């Protein structure tokens, strides 16, 4: 009922990617209701380690909705967040502009 | 000799505490685990959900009305909500309703043992399982789970629902207003 959703769909298993694959792309896409939709699922797994590197990539692309399903779904802050990889958020140049230096 | 009694970690985030039992168990046998080593309340209704065993739909207002009104009777009476268990059928939409309200109102997850996704890693005791041969209803706190042996048919959870069933609206604990907490099939 909406070529959108179908053009992105058809994308999807057009990419021949497991769940990792589809949310990267997705999250370059800034579309998080296609993520919801079909990306994230109810029964299935998706490989270890790969829920985690995405928030490294999701967080210095300001991408705030995604943030939203990819942890508070599954990824706790508490299981997620150390020294190196704050610090590797405080040393990107990706999204918006700041002061810091 | 029984093995498992541990609890859902999926990764939103929800506890879970149940046994796994088999269908040669006693109702009172249950109700004593129920109240002392599970330190649960008696309800004052019991609200045993059947429903569509494959997994349907309901119209949008259907969806809310039926959410809002498990949601909101649980509260009132304080109970504790007979179900199937698994993520799958009505009890999917129950698990839904449950995650409409999601703010304090447990319910009892009556199930096989036999249909369990992961049965192997559930055996471990209070572990870990985050539910990625079906998953248990994840917005379940209590659901018992009779390992009959027999694995993937749907078998000793229709006998021993009724039975406690009978049981518990016949033994009639704590105030006992009537005889017992009434029970109610919806």
């Amino acid at each position: 009922q909406d070529i959108d959703l179908a053009i992105l769909t058809a994308l999807l298993k057009g990419a021949n990617a497991s769940a990792p694959d589809q949310l990267s792309l997705a999250l370059a896409w800034n579309r998080v209701d296609i993520a919801r939709s079909q990306i994230f699922i109810y029964g299935q797994q998706w490989p270890v380690g790969s829920l985690e590197q995405a928030m490294l990539d999701a967080l210095v692309l300001d991408r705030v909705d995604f943030v939203k399903l990819l942890i508070e779904n599954g990824v706790s802050m508490h299981r997620f967040l150390t020294i190196s990889r704050l610090e590797e958020l405080y040393n990107t140049r990706h999204g918006p502009s700041n002061t810091l230096y | 000799p029984t093995d498992a009694f541990g609890t859902i970690e999926f990764q939103h985030s929800n506890k879970a505490m149940y046994v796994r039992v088999s269908f040669d168990t006693k109702p009172d046998l249950l109700l004593h685990l129920m109240t002392k080593e599970w330190q649960l309340e008696l309800p004052k209704l019991l609200i045993s959900v059947h429903g569509g065993l494959q997994n349907f739909e309901l119209q949008p207002k259907l969806k809310q009305v039926f959410g809002k009104g498990l949601i909101k009777a649980a509260m009132t009476t304080g109970a504790w909500i007979f179900t199937g268990g698994v993520n799958t059928g009505v009890i999917r939409h129950v698990g839904d309703a449950l995650k409409d309200h999601a703010s304090k109102i447990c319910t009892i997850g009556i199930a096989p043992w036999g249909i369990v996704e992961n049965q192997e890693d559930l055996i471990g005791r209070d572990v870990v399982r985050p539910y990625q041969l079906t998953v248990l209803n994840s917005m379940h706190s209590h659901f018992i789970l009779a390992d009959n042996g027999t694995t993937g048919k749907y078998g000793a959870e229709v006998k021993l629902r009724r039975q406690l069933e009978k049981h518990i609206s016949l033994q009639k604990i704590n105030t006992r207003i009537g005889q017992g907490v009434p029970v109610v099939a919806l």
